[PDB]
């Protein structure tokens, strides 16, 4: 049915405007919210552009699945931190609203050109629960340090889109597709994506950062981190190609791994060299995954990543929950080794468990969901102009 | 409680959408044929 | 309209059938002033 | 060690080094671990004394590397004008297809080498050979923003040999 | 000789590698840690990222088959430049102790290479651009440590000169490369780069200011010199133009006029109109420029280069109102313009080894020379 | 001729550096981010949100600046004459962001003729519709007393209705039917989005730059962030709704999305609670799509009157909206001042906007600042260099 995403979009707004009604209430942090505003919209959205007949898709559902999630992770992590009461809404509640949206656009990284937008809205809804009550654990129960949020958002985001996208697999996709495919403009514009978020990374990890130390070391180190990491990306991705080349898909996400591996001692005293170690490996480890990983992934696994957010979220994400547990290990914070440890298995089995239930649901053939043939194409839910 | 909270909005978002779904999807079943 | 089908509840599926189709066109007719 | 220091005169154009080794008793076919002679790497660096002296003393023109490159593939793909013309003046195959289908045209579209495509047309390469992705030496132009080559692909089109 | 890209397989990871371990040995070695207005003082610093990463990558993307190397070789620049002038301002100016202010005058140096290499990219390699990152934040440290030594001011502010040494940097490396165009969509990406350049230059006048009211009064005349400019160099590229249409070229680079003649002076001028002349003067002479250095290779960085040397004697000009000062100023602008020069050429004839790989002048401004496109043929 | 543009330019800056050293002089630090997110939102948002046309890019990036730069020297003067009645004045930080705003009204009119001027015309439009609309927004806050924090009516409707006016006095017979230029491509669209997107997040500091430091400085950032964030939904909804097998059209979501936005301008400080503003932003986003869809043709075939990039469907009917939603609030006492003063200075708003269109059109209809002709519309080859690749 062609009304049923206009039918969806309308019954979800109208929720979250009741939603609203019922338990929301009413500036130093301001310009950090900005930059994280400005990572969500464009970075993860015009990082996604890359594929040749997919940009218009990618951008637009980035737009509404962010639109859609900010308010209903406003609401849904609202709700945790009150118990069920009213609540009032600051800055922090729309930062952490733009946390959950960015979890969401990195799980639609894993199901970019096979998915619906009604998918997108039923994944958006489904993932912003399971996120957020898996934060909430790390966060009060467990009391884990993820100021960056490596476990919670990037590594949790990286293996539910994942588990979707291997409940959602199709067997006449596993050998490429012709519109899987990048063009050169179109990189020319996924590369403004992956320079926003270079640059606003820090504020990324330091907006809900305590004020005072703690914030300027979560700066420092994620600059500094991301520094490293560029050259890392850099080098390996001439290491692993033919000839020294560099491949376009390396540059725009591999430089970004450095901000997810630095996220859970963003804050803590792991000094600029430390930073700039973990920034280095993560840098190592997305290329290699990019060049070695996917491909498996895809074939043998039957797990399908069209952005490859694995290797920019997923193990980076895991290697910044274990960086954690080791500066643990050696006096840079204060947290217990066992809840760190915990929150990264929690967030990594919670993640898997909410994406297959979720996989399940999307798999259900009343979305419009489109065909093998015309997957990474904007024309079965764009109008598209004759020429590019 | 909270979790009760998000289940208890999660059930009546599925049970609308599913409603309605069920209901159009039946009237095309019985206009179709 | 008002003929017997001989089926049990023949006359209200047939009902639906009748009504329902134009249900998109019940919408899009009322967008009037006379309305 | 012969033949290895012949490969290395070969590719540094020393031919008188080259001429001594092949007169010593070094056989002219011998190739490196990627399957080059010193045809191949003479036509890589440009040196046509070497590949003309090559010729007479009787190498196999024809002879492919292990990727399937003839001597006029390498030439065409490293642009030497010179080393083109001398090859096809000695007969080389100018439609040869390589392991995955390239042809000479292909190679010297693709890397916008106008002078060697322009040649290359001139002496009968068919632009309608595809390679095993089904990619035209006009695509490839296309593809990489080669607008010149692209042009005179198009003006050509099949004026033949 | 071979037109084909000779590999950089083992040459460019192990260059980039080898750079990377040694700047986290150093940062080991010599570098450390330790209120109010944190996140104010960030922003100065995040503004100057901005600029550096996004609009001298973007803005000089321009070219219809380098769009790519410009924006991602500008990124690797500038990730090694801050790093490499972290630890060089620490080892010229005293323990290293990195603050949001020494990541901001690192910020700064490394926008020295990335406005000099925009005379270099389409003509150089990544290793090339390496070398020329560290030579370069070399001299400018060296060129402010001399000025600091002679003159008695401080190293750090001795950083208002970077308009020029990195105009004259760019013009002698380019000068001694080898000797060798546009499209709409990198034309257009290329102008978001310089909007965002133009409107975050205020950033660039006022880092080095502490008291508010300079800042104040900086980030005033930049703007509207900045808006007279845009004015000036938009209405004036028609007359500088053989077809009299307006080219988006010179709009990109004469946007900056303004913001480059006030920047050495921005917090001297007491009222926005004299900022507006000035302003204006800059627009004038970009559009004579346009119109004249191609009969006298990039013709926007030699009008950089003329713009800069424009703010500097304004400076000179405005600093007396506000004779031996004149003479000192003069001799602290010759020996800035002395060293820039030598430098550029000490980075021109390294770069001009034969190890570097660097790709064949009939290769220039082209994509395929660095990166992995599809049905290509690879090797021999 | 060949240089009325260049000579017509040097004589307004020379004007405007007189008339700086004439009248101008030289909170600042807490307000210069919003005013950073607003000179963003002016110079990219606005900028790329019109380079969707496939052949006027370049003219509408580069118009758009000029236009901007020159707005924000104009806008300076003009207000601080009106706010200091002719005596010298001081420039602070909200001096500059009011300009940035008398240059998001001109850049909105000029949404509604793109592709059919000049960059003369423009230059005469931006100095002609500054003095207008400095003139409404001073009667407004000033006489009216009405509360427009977000201005849904002095920027918004006024930009678009005075857009309208000028697009009407220059209606062109054969463009009526359409232009084989006036039409989007892919990468077109891409940067379209930049621009949507850019305004789109920077909105809340559009709408809180001005308002008062405290609880109405963050009522009305969280009453945009809320108003956009439903205005999203209700716009893709539509969009699907409208259109023919449900596909989604560039157009609405590259416009449309930013309804909310406008919508909840006059509303923004005031406590609407974060609901309603999310029930505006819904509204917002519906209306814009509806108007895409059926004012638009409407008002180019019936009315004679085409507006290139849709600037009604965004700006004055969500600007009327945002202004009836401000009455509303009064009498529901989610505000001071009074109906009547509200609905005077939508009243206002609308009818200065209207006269000094028709007024500003009509100079700019003589045939002395190089307009190109009817084939020539949509075309950046007119007055810029245009490259042979795309
Ligand atoms: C999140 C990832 C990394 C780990 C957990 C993923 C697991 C649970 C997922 C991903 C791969 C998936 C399988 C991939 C392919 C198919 C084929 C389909 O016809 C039936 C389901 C089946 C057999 C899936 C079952 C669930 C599966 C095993
Ligand atoms: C990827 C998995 C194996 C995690 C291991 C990452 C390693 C390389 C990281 C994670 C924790 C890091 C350490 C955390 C704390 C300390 C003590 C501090 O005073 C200096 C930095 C130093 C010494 C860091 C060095 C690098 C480090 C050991």
């Amino acid at each position: 049915m062609r009304f049923t995403f206009p039918l969806m979009a309308i019954v979800l707004e109208i929720a979250m405007i009741v939603l609203f009604g019922l338990f929301v209430e009413y500036f130093e942090l301001y310009p950090l919210f900005q930059d994280v505003h400005v990572m969500i919209f464009v970075g993860f959205g015009f990082l996604m552009t890359f594929l040749k007949k997919y940009g218009f898709s990618s951008v637009g559902i980035n737009l509404l699945v962010a639109a859609l999630g900010l308010q209903w992770g406003t609401i849904v992590q609202g709700i945790l931190q009150s118990q069920g009461q009213k609540f009032n809404i600051g800055i922090k509640n729309m930062i952490n609203a733009d946390f959950s949206a960015a979890t969401v656009l990195i799980s639609f990284g894993a199901v970019l050109g096979k998915t619906s937008p009604t998918q997108m809205l039923i994944m958006t809804i489904l993932e912003i629960v399971f996120f957020a009550h898996n934060e909430y654990l790390v966060s009060e129960i467990f009391k884990a340090s993820d100021i960056g949020a490596s476990m919670t958002i990037h590594a949790f985001g990286a293996y539910f889109g994942l588990a979707v996208a291997g409940i959602l697999y199709r067997s006449g996709l596993r050998k490429g597709h012709e519109n899987e495919e990048s063009a050169y403009y179109s990189d020319l514009f996924a590369m403004i994506g992956t320079l926003f978020l270079w640059m606003f990374w820090p504020s990324f990890n330091s907006a809900i950062a305590e004020p005072g130390d703690k914030q300027c070391r979560a700066i420092v180190n994620t600059y500094f981190s991301l520094a490293a990491c560029v050259l890392t990306a850099f080098a390996f991705s001439s290491l692993v190609e033919h000839r020294g080349k560099l491949n376009m898909v390396h540059i725009q996400n591999a430089t970004l791994a450095g901000g997810v591996a630095v996220g859970t001692c963003a804050d803590m005293a792991i000094h600029p060299f430390g930073s700039m170690i973990i920034g280095s490996i993560a840098g190592m480890v997305s290329v290699l995954g990019y060049k070695f990983l996917t491909p498996l992934f895809t074939t043998k696994l039957r797990i399908h990543d069209t952005c490859g957010v694995h290797n920019l979220h997923g193990l980076p994400g895991v290697v910044g929950g274990l960086a954690g547990i080791v500066a643990v290990a050696m006096g840079a914070s204060n947290t217990s080794m066992a809840m760190q440890a915990a929150a990264l298995g929690s967030s990594i089995g919670t993640a898997v468990v909410g994406g297959l239930m979720t996989g399940l649901i999307l798999k259900l053939p009343l979305w419009g969901q489109p065909s093998d043939q015309n997957c990474y194409d904007d024309s079965v839910y764009w109008k598209v102009p004759k020429t590019r | 409680a909270p979790v009760v909270i998000i289940l208890i909005i999660l059930c009546v978002m599925a049970g609308i959408i599913g409603t309605i779904l069920l209901i159009s999807y039946s009237i095309r079943r019985l206009i179709k044929a | 309209p008002l003929q017997q089908t001989g089926q049990l509840f023949g006359g209200l599926v047939r009902d639906i059938r009748r009504r329902y189709p134009y249900y998109l066109s019940d919408i899009t007719d009322a967008f009037s002033p006379q309305v | 060690d012969a033949a290895t220091s012949f490969l290395r005169a070969a590719r540094s154009g020393n031919l008188d080094k080259a001429l001594d080794h092949l007169r010593n008793g070094v056989d002219i076919n011998t190739c490196n671990q990627n399957g080059l002679n010193g045809l191949h790497l003479a036509s890589k660096e440009g040196h046509v004394k070497m590949v003309v002296e090559l010729l007479h003393k009787e190498i196999i023109l024809e002879t492919t590397t292990k990727k399937g490159n003839t001597a006029l593939h390498i030439a065409a793909l490293a642009g030497q004008d010179e080393v083109v013309r001398e090859l096809v003046n000695y007969g080389a195959n100018v439609n040869a297809q390589s392991q995955k289908g390239f042809t000479p045209l292909y190679m010297a579209a693709q890397e916008n080498h106008l002078e060697v495509v322009k040649f290359l047309l001139e002496n009968g390469a068919n632009q309608n050979v595809a390679t095993e992705d089904g990619f035209t030496p006009l695509a490839v132009a296309l593809q990489q923003g080669h607008e010149n080559v692209v042009a005179h692909l198009i003006n050509y089109g099949t004026k033949g040999k | 000789s071979s037109k084909y890209p000779r590999s950089v397989r083992r040459c460019l990871p192990l260059w980039a590698l080898t750079l990377e371990a040694a700047l986290i040995l150093l940062f080991y070695f010599f570098t450390h840690y330790d209120q109010k207005g944190l996140v104010a003082s960030y922003q100065v610093g995040q503004d100057l990222t901005v600029m550096a990463a996004l609009g001298l990558g973007f803005l000089t993307s321009n070219f219809r088959r380098h769009s790519w190397s410009s924006v991602a070789f500008n990124l690797f620049m500038l990730a090694l430049g801050v790093q490499w002038a972290i630890l060089l301002d620490g080892f010229l100016s005293q323990k290293v102790v990195i603050t949001l202010f020494s990541i901001r005058l690192a910020t700064m140096s490394a926008m020295s290479v990335l406005i000099s290499a925009g005379a270099v990219l389409g003509k150089v390699n990544l290793a090339q651009l390496v070398v020329m990152v560290l030579v370069e934040v070399t001299a400018l440290g060296t060129l402010r440590m001399v000025i600091s030594n002679i003159f008695n001011t401080d190293y750090h502010m001795n950083l208002r000169h970077f308009y020029v040494f990195a105009a004259y940097f760019g013009l002698t490396v380019a000068w001694c490369l080898p000797k060798p165009q546009r499209a709409t969509i990198p034309s257009l990406s290329a102008m978001l780069g310089a909007l965002f350049l133009w409107m975050f230059w205020p950033s660039v006048n006022s880092p080095l200011l502490r008291s508010p009211i300079q800042r104040k009064n900086a980030m005033f005349n930049t703007y509207y010199a900045l808006a007279v400019s845009v004015v000036t160099a938009i209405s004036g590229s028609s007359l500088a133009h053989p077809q009299r249409k307006i080219s988006m070229t010179y709009v990109h680079s004469a946007v900056l006029a303004g913001g480059v003649a006030v920047g050495t002076s921005c917090h001297l001028i007491p009222s926005p109109w004299l900022a507006m002349v000035l302003g204006l003067v800059a627009g004038l002479i970009s559009i004579g420029g346009a119109k004249c250095l191609p009969v006298c290779i990039s013709v926007m960085h030699s009008i950089f280069s003329l713009l800069g040397l424009l703010g500097e004697i304004t400076y000179i000009v405005l600093l007396v109102l506000h004779g031996f000062q004149v003479l000192l100023s003069i001799g602290e602008l010759s020996l800035a313009i002395v060293i820039a020069l030598t430098s550029g050429l000490l980075t021109g004839l390294l770069l001009n080894l034969k190890i570097w790989k660097a790709p064949h002048v009939a290769k220039y401004f082209d994509d395929q020379v660095f990166w992995k496109f599809p049905h290509l043929a690879v090797g021999f």
